[PDB]
């Protein structure tokens, strides 16, 4: 029922059941300014039943400071009726409509109501009703560098998944009668006290496998207790535990009764004392509105701030708040009251959107209940921030000028940025830049690059694209889409289709980087991140970095000559299974899917490529014999795929697939059991097939077995694809050909090496047809494509994996999970993407302000599934001492022209106090003080570029603009010392 | 004394420590329980990341303080 083609990546986060509940939940959203439109965007993409908008207030120019679906032609028109048109285009499955009147009884149509830009008085009126009529309530507001969220899902909300983690599971070694479970081979269970676990395959304790959950007591990383099990056996052996996730009832207080005793979610344990201050300040903001006819304090206005601060006093007394108010902090909220920052709406909007899904799915732990946030470190300090500088100017950026000022607005407009990636994070980043006015100045410019094209599943979280854009380039569409959002960016954006890396340094060279103000990553792999980081360090450019994984995300800022870089710290490495486990001793479905992916590659990819290389590369056989890891396999592929196993009909492909069945799910298993019989024992007398090793059983082909049949169809259709034969699916032709299959006899051989020559390969090479006879003939390889359900790729992998799962008695998996594993799909959705984009841009304004204190910057981490946000100051770059001078071990370098070797040596002695003893370039040694005097007399007058060319016996590439060198030298005390590298500017 | 470490996936780790203990020591105790190499541990207290060579006292970490153990992510 659920369109898996669109929701693939999001389904891997929320699950089918959750999205089924979403498709039955109407959502009402009050307010269509920046915050509300962001919430509505994510909710529409998410796939709720429908979205209803309510905002009769007319469009003002300052609303465009963050609301990206409003143009200057829409001024005066109510915001809801202008925004509905563009929200309906996001997701065809989510109708969007407007409502002009709000009736209390009309709220009963929605499972969740999001309230923005609404006074506290009206909030209480709405929440009083929703709280009594089983309607989820969410209220958020964006006020300058300050934000707030309130959630009330009722006092009997049942959460069915409180962390979004997959259930823990692991293999057991033993269980004592008193209930001590010992994990297998120092394998951590990962459980906590109070968790529940079921069991399966436990030997000696049959009743334990019945599936009754048992509370756990953790005794150590590899051991835990479940209580007495004497009534069930004397000793448990082997088996597998599986965590049982327990639901929790969450009782929310109403807005009225929690207003006195609010329960806070702290986004920053370094600002623990602020949420209470903000609780009072946001209420005082609504009292000010009611007093001044719905108007908020004017930007940086002292008179309005004094009156506001007085409201806080009255509210603090009315609520009996035993707290000493921080005047400077509270007044700062009044100064910024009219601030409308797109970054703040992205951050809050993404979070609120996730909370809406929590209310409609009962999945993930919701905010309970008050989330007060600030990014006050983003307030500029290099420019005058006064009532005169922040005053409105009648432009789309008034909401941003209210906080940063007009002098700062020009700095944003003249940025030259480089966005690496135009996917999820890329689209949100471009949207933010457009609303902020980045690169809209004379000297401003944006460069976007991405080598990929738009696909269906991208549309779930890459909102600049539309179904009709499928197949187009991401960087181009995103550039065009942003020009519509901010026409001031017309012609200011240059899009590339380049893959950032070593191969594209001719485009993204020295001349390209020198112009940039900063680099922003929007990548989906660590390799590209590490490369961009190296480049930014070399060109001394700031880097804004971010990543997401399902509901989790993070941000990191790299400040030249201040912080460490992205590559300065280590991350957990990517998991890889042992070859022995995949090749012969699988025990999880992940092991059979990885095996099936290699089988897919080994039947429909690798041999095809060898044939085409044999027919187009003149000396392929010779080179392969000298380089190939398995020359015999290459020769056999060519021999098999060109003559001995070449099919001439789809019937012959079916016969071929039938042979592959016994070759990989029977004959190979027999040979394995022949070398390791089921009852064989190790050197310690223990059964060989125990623990991680599961005794396999060969399969006997059965046409009436869906897994057997699915493998034949998928394998025959892929073999036909390789040769261009037309495939078929009518079961009658498979029954016709297979019913008459005489399998050749097979007997397990001896002397085969199963981990836990010269003549024959030269003879089969001569038996190959010469390429002279196959001029122009090629075969078509199968290029793995996980997102095309008509190519049989996932069909073959699913069937092949499950057949191997049947060999080893492993639980099979459907195409949905198999696609996830074989495809290495990263779960993702729009909510996390918006959140990181907001945090990234809150750090962007710090870079353009030139902030020099490391404590003002913040790296961000969050997990929306548990309402966890946390932040830390960046790590300073490691320092070093040379002749007493402080050297930055990451960012410092010696910049020199293309001078002579002598001039370089003299420069370092006289200007740096360093005696150059050795000078190197790459692997090459350019100079050393111990070289004979004739070697030096001929090199000292040479230029560095000349010295490099001669020593390397190779001319420098013509477009080279720099040269990197290293030196060994003694300091002023004659002692060897490490010093920064040298960059020669040619 | 006792301190708590909350991970980004919602797990809670309890440690037995003293204010004079080094971050390296705290990381060793986290490695024993979770298997995470010290160099891959990102600990945060009161908005500051804990660095090797310093002590808990250098960060005002006291009885029953809560640290965050976080990771970097690569989707996007
Ligand atoms: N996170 S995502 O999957 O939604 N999209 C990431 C986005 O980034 C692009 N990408 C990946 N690697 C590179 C390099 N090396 N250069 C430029 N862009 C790159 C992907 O195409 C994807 O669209
Ligand atoms: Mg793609
Ligand atoms: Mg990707």
């Amino acid at each position: 029922t659920i369109d898996e083609g669109l929701y693939s990546r999001q389904l891997y986060v929320l699950g089918h059941e959750a999205m089924k509940q979403m498709s039955q939940s109407n959502v009402l959203i009050i307010g269509c300014k920046g915050l509300g439109v962001e919430i509505a965007k994510n909710v529409c993409l998410a796939g709720v039943k429908s979205v209803t908008l309510y905002d009769p207030q007319p469009t003002r120019i300052e609303d465009l400071s963050s609301q990206y679906f409003l143009t200057e032609d829409d001024i005066g028109v109510p915001r809801a009726k202008v925004t509905v048109s563009k929200l309906a285009e996001l997701n065809q499955y989510v109708p969007v409509s407007v409502v002009d009147e709000l009736s209390t009884e009309y709220l009963k149509n929605f499972k969740c109501v999001v309230v923005t830009e609404t006074s506290l008085t009206k909030q209480l009126e709405i929440n009083d009703f929703t709280h009594k009529n089983h309607i989820a309530y969410i209220a958020a507001d964006s006020r300058g560098l300050f934000g707030s969220i309130f959630c009330d899902f009722g006092e009997n909300f049942i959460c069915t998944d409180t962390d979004g983690n997959e259930p823990l599971t692991g293999m057991i070694a033993s269980i004592t009668d008193d209930g001590v479970v010992t994990m297998l081979e120092e394998t951590r269970h990962g459980l906590e006290n109070g968790d529940f676990v079921k069991f399966t395959e436990v030997k000696g304790m049959p009743g334990l496998n019945d599936g009754t959950p048992r509370k756990v007591e953790v005794k150590g990383p590899y051991t835990f207790s479940i209580g007495s099990v004497k009534d069930l056996g004397s000793a448990g052996y082997n088996g597998v535990f599986t965590q049982v996730k327990v639901p929790t009832k969450i009782s929310f207080k109403s807005l009225r009764e929690s207003l006195k005793d609010p329960e806070y979610v702290y986004p920053d344990f370094g600002k623990m004392m602020r949420p209470p201050q903000y609780h009072i300040a946001f209420q005082a903001l609504s009292a000010f509105a009611d007093a001044h006819e719905g108007s908020l304090p004017r930007p940086r206005n002292d008179i309005d701030a004094a009156e506001f601060f007085e409201f806080c006093k009255k509210i603090a007394s009315t609520l009996q708040f035993d707290v000493e108010l921080d005047e400077k902090l509270i007044k700062e909220i009044s100064y910024q009251a009219r601030g409308d920052l797109v970054a703040m709406s992205a951050f809050l909007g993404g979070a609120v959107a996730q909370e809406v899904l929590k209310a409609t799915t009962s999945k993930f732990y919701p905010l309970k209940q008050y989330f007060y946030f600030d990014s006050l470190e983003s307030l500029p300090s290099s420019v005058t921030i006064s009532e005169e500088t922040c005053k409105p100017r009648g432009c789309r950026y008034d909401g941003q000028i209210a906080v940063f000022g007009s002098e700062f607005q020009e700095k944003i407009a003249s940025l030259s940025t480089f966005l690496v990636g135009a996917g999820a994070i890329g689209c949100e980043m471009l949207k933010n830049w457009a609303m902020m006015g980045v690169a809209t100045g004379e000297s401003g410019h944006i460069s976007v690059t991405d080598m990929d094209s738009i696909e269906k599943s991208n549309l779930n979280r890459q909102f600049l694209f539309r179904p009709r854009d499928v197949g187009k380039l991401k960087s181009e569409c995103a550039s065009t889409a942003v020009s519509i959002m901010n026409p001031s960016l017309t012609g200011k954006i240059t899009s590339y289709q380049e893959r950032v890396g070593p191969e594209s340094e001719g485009i993204f060279g020295d001349e390209f980087f020198e112009k940039l103000s900063l680099v922003t990553n929007a990548l989906d792999n660590v390799e590209a991140r590490m490369y961009v980081d190296r480049r930014c360090v070399f060109f001394e450019k700031p880097l804004l970095e971010s990543g997401t994984l399902g509901t989790k995300g993070n941000t990191q800022v790299v400040v030249p000559h201040l912080t460490e870089s992205y590559g300065s710290s280590q991350d957990p490495p990517e998991k890889s299974f042992p070859i022995c486990t995949l090749k012969n001793f699988p025990n999880r479905i992940e092991h059979t899917i990885a095996w099936a992916r290699d089988l897919f590659e080994g039947l429909f990819k690798q041999p095809i490529d060898n044939v085409n290389m044999y027919l187009s590369s003149p000396n392929f056989l010779e080179t392969s014999l000298k380089t190939s890891s398995n020359p015999r396999e290459v020769l056999e592929n060519i021999r098999d795929y060109l003559v001995t196993e070449k099919p001439l009909s789809f019937e012959e492909c079916i016969m071929w697939a039938r042979l592959q069945f016994d070759k990989f799910f029977n004959n190979n298993i027999q040979q394995l059991l022949f070398n390791f019989p089921k009852d064989s024992v190790t050197s310690t007398g223990q059964p060989f097939w125990s623990g991680p090793k599961r005794a396999p059983t060969p399969l006997s082909f059965d046409i009436h077995n869906r897994e057997h049949f699915d493998f034949i169809v998928a394998a025959a259709s892929l073999y036909a694809f390789n040769y261009g034969l037309k495939s078929e699916t009518d079961p009658a032709i498979y029954e016709r050909v297979l019913a008459g299959y005489n399998p050749p006899p097979f007997a397990p051989k001896s002397g085969i090496k199963i981990q836990v020559d010269k003549q024959e390969l030269k003879s089969i090479a001569d038996s190959l047809p010469p390429p002279s006879s196959l001029v122009g003939f090629r075969l078509t390889p199968a290029e793995f494509e996980k997102d095309d359900d008509s190519n049989h790729h996932i069909d073959f992998i699913t069937a092949a994996s499950n057949l191997r799962a049947m060999n080893y008695d492993i639980t099979p998996a459907d195409r949905f999970k198999t696609k996830f594993v074989a495809g290495k799909i990263v779960p993702a959705m729009c909510t996390s993407t918006a959140v990181v984009s907001g945090l990234v841009c809150l750090e962007l304004v710090k870079l353009v302000d030139g902030k020099k204190k490391i404590e003002e910057y913040k790296n961000g981490f969050f997990n929306l599934a548990i309402g966890l946000f946390t932040f830390s100051d960046p790590i300073a770059s490691p320092k070093m001492k040379v002749n007493g001078k402080e050297i930055d071990k990451i960012w410092d370098r010696y910049n020199l022209p293309d001078c002579t070797l002598q001039e370089l040596i003299d420069y370092f002695q006289k200007e740096e106090g360093l005696e150059v003893t050795m000078l190197s370039s790459g692997v090459s040694l350019l100079y050393a003080n111990f070289q004979p005097p004739k070697k030096l007399a001929e090199r000292l007058p040479l230029k560095i570029s000349e010295l490099v060319e001669q020593i390397t016996k190779k001319k420098l590439e013509p477009f080279r603009k720099h040269l990197v060198l290293e030196i060994c030298c003694d300091d002023a005390n004659g002692e060897d010392v490490e010093v920064p590298f040298i960059c020669i500017k040619l | 004394m006792q301190i708590f470490v909350k991970t980004l996936t919602g797990k809670t780790i309890t440690l037995e420590v003293e204010s004079s203990d080094t971050i390296d020591n705290v990381k060793s105790k986290i490695q024993d329980k979770e298997g995470i190499p010290p160099d891959q541990q990102r600990l945060i207290f009161a908005g500051k990341q804990l660095e090797d060579g310093r002590t808990l006292s250098d960060y005002n970490i006291q009885k029953e303080s809560t640290l965050h153990l976080v990771l970097r992510l690569c989707g996007g």
